[PDB]
């Protein structure tokens, strides 16, 4: 289940509890320190759950919560758009859409079953992300991979882009 | 081991292994 934004946020959904600036968020079904205008008793099917991050107003800005500060009334949220750039870190996360390993060989599709037999069935990992053929990182590996549509290449790493140019 | 980790542990080291036997 979906743990980044796309386009303003109406379906987000993943669990981030604070503003963009550390402040935890109020839950959405409680009164102090402010009293809001979107409760799960209002705008029910909206997500409004637990503290958690939402645009229920169809916000330009996105997600959002009410902070439990009583000096701020609401803030926005960091909440990192899908699609992928470059990867964070080793990038358990990777969401992007490069398909050719380091070797530069296409990548097969994780749906598929050849040109290799292979265990990583998205099916068996929902969560996993295994779109298509997209290089992905479930299995807490150096960087992201596939199974290479080279007969003779099971799978090999890509050449993801670090974001900011062990981890830190 | 259940879960996916104990699992996607494995298919790792599966293939971590089979890679390894390869370049020999």
């Amino acid at each position: 289940l979906s743990e980044c934004k796309t386009g303003n946020g109406k379906n987000y959904r993943g669990t981030m509890s604070k503003t963009k600036n550390g402040i935890t968020c109020q839950k959405w079904s409680s009164t102090s320190p402010h009293r809001p205008r979107f409760s799960p008793a209002t705008h029910p099917s909206e997500g409004l759950e637990e503290n958690y991050c939402r645009n229920p107003d169809n916000d330009p800005q996105g997600p959002w919560c009410y902070t439990t500060d009583p000096e701020k009334r609401y803030d926005y949220c960091d909440i990192l758009e899908c699609e992928e750039e470059c990867m964070h870190c080793s990038g358990e996360n990777y969401d992007g859409k490069i398909s050719k390993t380091m070797s530069g060989l296409e990548c097969q599709a994780w749906d598929s079953q050849s040109p290799h037999a292979h265990g990583y069935i998205p099916s068996k990992f929902p969560n996993k992300n295994l779109k298509k053929n997209y290089c992905r990182n479930p299995d807490r590996e150096l960087r992201p991979w596939c199974f290479t549509t080279d007969p003779n290449k099971r799978w090999e790493l890509c050449d993801i882009p670090r974001c900011t140019t062990p981890c830190k | 081991k259940l879960t996916a980790d104990a699992e996607l542990q494995r298919l790792k080291n599966e293939r971590h292994e089979e890679a390894e036997l390869e370049r020999l």
